[PDB]
């Protein structure tokens, strides 16, 4: 399966061998087992050139997986500021929700990616968005002792 | 009828050429894959090994080498599961050479506290016990109850408890248990009963109430008196809750 | 109960470790060559505790750290044999430190531990400094602990573990490493001082007004805290004298042995403290959450036990009064069912630079806030299963993460139980 080799590459980060596999017509939106496209995997492990290659060949920027995770979720979780702005520029879902009720703003706030938090907010993030337990991004800064984040959330 | 009468399987021809060097490698994953292969591909499928004219005492002495000394706890876990498989699918083989080649290594490695690893090491010790009943285990299990590591004490004593629940009464009452009962078994179980740690002591309390159940709460009433009245009622607690 | 063997593992381990040896070598009057140039007997009274030359073992998988220590100021003093270093590094992989690469080296380390313990009149216990978000300090350290725990079960295990925070390193696997390591410490150590990088940054940034704190800036706060809590151990004194007596009077339940340290006054790197504080001022740096080395609010929980160490010449009468005061004027914050749970001790020799100082070791249930933060970060990471192939590749099982997750949450619930408990 050529859609499975393109996931192997986009994950481990062999920039050159993506172009090889894609020139062989590999499925840009090929799902693995839990529904993760190559754009998901590259946006998780920080391979910026592989993200922009897949997006311009037609990668579902707002593709979800078995747990409702968009690539912007995973980029905002791990903290890849370079990739976050690339996805948003390609029409990413700034207020996407996943199976646990989190938005990308929730994940960037939990992991302390203050520089990414400000990017999401300026792209119209839902500051008052709630999760399953009922907590906003502002509640996380209150609960987690981060006053640098509380100030960045009320800006 | 013994269901073991089904035709037996042979595994010596299954081994690969690159194996002795892989298991005797410095890279952990070489050793792991080597062991993990012959276990999932070669041992796990079969259901009866070849009794006739098969020398496994070259293979088993390298499972011991890793179970004892190998620094990778993962390589330990997958090896003791191999050892169990051999002792399980080839019943009535581990007479002495086989049984004794892996016994004292296994008892040393109960020191491991990771649940998955203690699971595998103990379960293999149960395998050799069910087919090498009190051959060398009674003599060597006691030895490692006297050992300095706290974890090996509670586990090798739990081991004697496991073995004792499945004890055999063939012959008169001059089995290996009675030849060494008061001299060795009891003198060693009291060392556990009187340990500094509670969780250690609490294993001895079962391992003494499972002892009384086998050999009469009257015979051992002599060391019962020398014991605290406070520890006595804990020992009796298990005596009421332990079966045979 | 005399000698203490010291260990430092990982980059952070050797950093705050060497800083600690810098501080207390001065306080004891030892030069980098290893010769006494002091002028007091209270200095060499209990020098046999940490010295023989330090009773210190240096460990790291990263071999470069070797030279970062010896090329330091007091780097010449450590015994050459007690350097035990690997070829490659762990690279923020707890599994590499605990199961694969760190395990291959751990034997060489235990050989040196044995050697130093062999020549001890009467060992007290051990002392480990390390970081929890790393791969070596956390993975090999916690593995070293258990290996010592089973080789020396009649001895105390006391750790100075520093907690990762996004404010100091943006590495997202640190919640994994720290959570797995807490699962070890709750089962393997008698007492652990919780150094939170979150709180060290918030102190250097907000209280000391340093716009960008460096490691050296945070390490200054740590090394001073260590000498403060170890003041009882290193000088003559009645109360909290040895490691076991301390833990006996600090830890009422075996799993709940995570201390929230904090001390006063907070100074910068070599700044000038014009007017030495008064006794009531020092005392009022206890509840002051801006002095806690762990990012927790004591107001949000209850103190189980408290140990106070006042350093310097001052009124023992006034200290007793101020401590007895602050307890009963905030009686709802100290647990009622443990009477005389706060204990104070004084040492006449102050720390260098300061005329007076005060260290505040506290077992506060508020520490559950700290474990909440790590758990939420861990779970957010773990529910999306990020970077799991690192750990599983090194022989770990996915189940292990679930157990560590649940075991830390049980630890949080336990703290919450005793917080809501009543004497009635
Ligand atoms: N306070 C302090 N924390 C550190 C220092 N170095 C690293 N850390 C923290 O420790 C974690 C990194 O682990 P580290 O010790 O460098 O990895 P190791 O070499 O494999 O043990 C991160 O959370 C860092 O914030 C230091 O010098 N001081
Ligand atoms: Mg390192």
């Amino acid at each position: 399966d050529l859609g499975k080799k393109l996931l192997e590459a986009a994950r481990a980060g062999q920039d050159d061998e993506v172009r090889i596999l894609m020139a062989n017509g590999a499925d840009v939106n090929a799902t693995d087992a839990s529904g993760l496209t190559p754009l998901h995997l590259a946006a998780t492990y920080g391979h910026l050139e592989i993200v922009e290659v897949l997006l311009k060949h037609g990668a579902d920027v707002n593709a979800i997986d078995i747990m409702g995770s968009t690539p912007l979720h995973l980029a905002a979780l791990i903290g890849h500021l370079e990739i976050v702005e690339v996805l948003l520029k390609h029409g990413a879902d700034v207020n996407a929700v996943d199976t646990w009720g989190d938005t990308p703003l929730h994940l960037a706030a939990i992991m302390g990616h203050l520089e990414i938090v400000e990017v999401l907010l300026k792209h119209g993030a839902d500051v008052n968005a709630q999760d399953k337990f009922g907590k906003t991004a502002f509640d996380i800064s209150i609960d987690n002792g981060n006053e640098d984040l509380a100030e960045i959330l009320q800006k | 009828d013994p269901f073991e009468l089904l035709p037996p399987s042979v595994i010596l021809d299954k081994f690969p050429a690159d194996f002795q060097t892989r298991i005797s490698s410095t890279k952990w994953k070489d050793r792991v894959e080597a062991l993990e292969e012959i276990h999932n591909n070669v041992l796990k499928p079969v259901k009866k090994l070849a009794h006739k004219n098969q020398d496994y005492s070259d293979y088993l002495r390298v499972l011991a080498n890793v179970i004892q000394k190998d620094a990778n706890v993962q390589a330990v876990t997958i090896a003791a599961n191999s050892v169990q498989l051999l002792c399980n699918s080839l019943r009535s083989n581990f007479t002495r050479s086989y049984g004794a080649i892996v016994l004292v290594p296994l008892l040393e490695r109960t020191k491991e506290k990771k649940p998955s690893v203690n699971e595998a090491i103990c379960s293999a010790l149960d395998a050799v016990a069910t087919y090498c009943g009190f051959d060398d285990c009674l003599e060597e299990t006691l030895n490692y109850m006297k050992h300095k590591t706290p974890q090996v004490r509670i586990e090798c004593t739990k081991f004697l408890t496991r073995m004792l629940q499945g004890w055999k009464s063939d012959g008169p009452l001059q089995n290996q248990l009675l030849f060494k009962l008061l001299p060795e078994v009891t003198t060693a179980v009291l060392k556990i009963v009187n340990d500094t740690q509670p969780t250690t002591r609490n294993t001895g309390f079962e391992c003494f109430a499972t002892l009384m159940k086998l050999v009469g709460e009257r015979e051992l009433a002599d060391p019962l008196e020398k014991l605290d009245n406070l520890k006595k009622k804990k020992i009796y607690e298990y005596y009421e809750k332990v079966e045979v | 109960m005399r000698e203490i063997v010291h260990i430092q593992a990982g980059q952070c381990g050797n950093q705050i470790g060497a800083k600690f040896w810098e501080v207390i070598s001065d306080e004891h009057g030892i030069d980098p060559t290893g010769s006494y140039h002091g002028d007091s007997d209270l200095q060499l009274e209990r020098i046999n505790v940490y010295y023989n030359v330090p009773r210190a073992i240096l460990v790291d998988l990263e071999p470069g750290t070797m030279d970062s220590v010896r090329s330091g100021p007091f780097g010449q003093i450590f015994r050459p044999d007690n350097f035990v270093f690997g070829q490659s590094g762990a690279g923020n992989n707890w599994a590499k430190g605990h199961y694969t690469e760190g395990a291959e080296l751990v034997d060489s380390v235990l050989d040196v531990v044995r050697k130093e313990s062999e020549s001890c009149d009467c060992l007290q216990g051990f002392q480990l400094t390390h970081s929890l978000g790393g791969g070596t300090g956390s993975g090999m350290g916690t593995l070293l602990i258990s290996k010592i725990r089973e080789e020396y079960p009649d001895r105390i295990m006391n750790t100075f573990s520093v907690v990762p925070s996004p404010k100091v390193s943006d590495t997202v696997v640190e919640p994994y490493n720290a959570t797995l390591s807490v699962h070890q410490l709750v089962e393997n150590t008698d007492e652990t001082y919780c150094i939170d990088n979150e709180a060290l940054y918030d102190i250097c940034f907000r209280t000391l007004k340093l716009t960008t704190p460096t490691y050296g800036d945070l390490n200054h706060l740590v090394s001073a805290t260590m000498s403060g809590v170890t003041t009882c151990l290193r000088f003559p004194g009645q109360l909290n004298a040895d490691l076991r007596k301390l833990a006996v009077n600090m830890v009422p339940f075996p799993r709940l042995h995570f201390f929230m340290p904090g001390f006063a006054p907070l100074t910068s790197r070599g700044s000038q403290q014009y007017r030495a504080l008064t006794v009531p001022e020092l005392t009022q740096q206890m509840f002051d959450a801006k002095n806690m080395m762990a990012a927790c609010d004591p107001r949000h929980g209850r103190y189980l036990t408290v140990a106070a160490v006042f350093r310097g010449r001052m009124s023992m009468k006034e200290v007793d009064e101020q401590m007895l005061n602050v307890q009963n004027k905030n009686s709802s914050y100290f647990v009622e069912w443990i009477p005389n749970n706060v204990k104070t001790a004084v040492c006449d020799i102050p720390p260098r630079g300061l005329k007076m100082s005060a260290t505040f070791i506290g077992n506060s249930t508020a520490i559950q806030e700290l474990f909440k933060r790590i758990s939420e970060q861990f779970t957010a990471m773990f529910r999306r299963k990020a970077f799991l192939h690192w750990y599983t590749g090194e022989g770990m099982d996915e189940m292990e993460f679930t157990e560590a997750e649940s075991n830390m949450n049980d630890l949080v619930s336990e703290y919450q139980q005793y917080q809501d408990a009543t004497a009635d």
